[PDB]
């Protein structure tokens, strides 16, 4: 249930269509997530679920 | 006279774009800003 990703890892993750996808669907999943700029400064940030 | 100033700033800083990655010959439609702001914003000290 926690899934730990390198910088460049998640932009590779990120770049792909259909994760963006997942998000946007009405009923689809139920996907909360900030896929964009967030907490750049600090080490650790959690983006959604 | 010229007189300069220069507060130690390393040159990792002040990133100029060269080759690829200018943003302008990368496709739109296609291309996410983010993945280039997100690697220049990492030798900030300090949050942003």
């Amino acid at each position: 249930n926690i899934i730990v990703f390198d910088p460049k890892g998640w932009a590779l993750f990120r770049s792909f269509k259909a994760v963006k996808e997942k998000l946007d669907t009405r009923r689809g999943s139920n996907s909360e997530l900030e896929t964009a700029v967030k907490d750049l400064g600090k080490a650790v940030s959690y983006k959604g679920m | 006279d010229p007189v300069e100033v220069d507060m130690g700033r390393s040159e990792e800083n002040n990133i100029t774009q060269s080759g690829g990655t200018e943003w302008s010959k990368r496709d739109k439609s296609t291309y996410d800003p983010t993945d280039d702001i997100e690697a220049y914003a990492l030798n900030a000290s300090g949050v942003v």
